[PDB]
């Protein structure tokens, strides 16, 4: 129902570098409570940046 | 000289998910739809699903609709099938073809194909 | 895109008698062809009705 | 109903050799061609070797001619596969089949496998 929540699940879903757990808990994150969205994307990407190799 | 090659699959309880890969080359695959064919023990060979030559057509039998699903990546000439609930009566050997003139000609190259068990 | 995947997703993840790798294979499938959402969960809640002990 | 069980195998040192036996049950065995074939696990099947139905025609793969030698008995039910020189490559879960209609025409019944482990 949310734009701002959906365009973020997206996002989360298909972040590379993450693993099963962490995507299916910012995921999680998204449904409990729709005003933080933003925010945990922001966290998420965070993480995903720092848990990529070269 | 065509070349399809599987992998993936072992032993695993019922119940369970496994994910299988076919790595294709020496084609444009992108051109080609695709297709996987099991065989059981004492039967014939047995159609389970096809993926057109770009994608977004996808076909499934009834044996395993809503429990095999079938993608492809036209740019690493890769070919995957995702199984889940799988059920004592899906082990078999898998395979891997090549579609020529979609499902109109019929199948010219196979590849070695993969054992699936599903056993206690 | 498909309000439907999203929604069996959520479906999924609240699954009690579900173990981690059946979890993570059903979100696969959504992830995978979009279309069978409705199919997945037909199976999944199956599969999950099977595994209670109540 | 057809049975087929593999027996021997197991843990052997690089450059060592093992010897497999395959007991075939409730068919004719003297007419159908028999076959052995290998898969690692995760990983697909490759084709090892195989032997007519009397005897007298041997096929073997590239990997591993002039190493792995195939003989049947058709008076005892069995056959046999001996591996030599083997190598950490070689390491599989390696399996006894029966092709029906003759060599190009695929499988219809294989057994439970067994285990070649080589390492140090």
């Amino acid at each position: 129902f949310n734009k701002d929540q959906q365009s973020a699940f997206y996002e989360i879903l298909n972040m590379p570098n993450l693993n099963e757990a962490q995507r299916n808990g910012f995921i999680q994150s998204l449904k409990d409570d729709p005003s933080q969205s933003t925010n945990v994307l922001g966290e998420a990407k965070k993480l995903n940046e720092s848990q990529a190799p070269k | 000289e065509v070349q399809l090659v599987e992998s993936g699959g072992g032993l695993v309880q019922p119940g369970g998910s496994l994910r299988l890969s076919c790595a294709a080359s020496d084609f444009t695959f992108r051109n080609y739809e695709m297709s996987w064919v099991r065989q059981a023990p004492g039967k014939g060979l047995e159609w389970v699903s096809s993926i057109s030559g770009s994608g977004g057509s996808t076909y499934y039998a009834h044996s395993l609709k809503g429990r095999f699903t079938i993608s492809r990546d036209n740019s690493k000439n890769t070919l995957y099938l995702q199984m889940n609930s799988l059920r004592a009566e899906d082990t078999a050997i898998y395979y891997c073809a090549r579609l020529r003139d979609g499902f109109n000609n019929g199948f010219d190259y196979w590849g070695q194909g993969t054992l699936v068990t599903v056993s206690s």
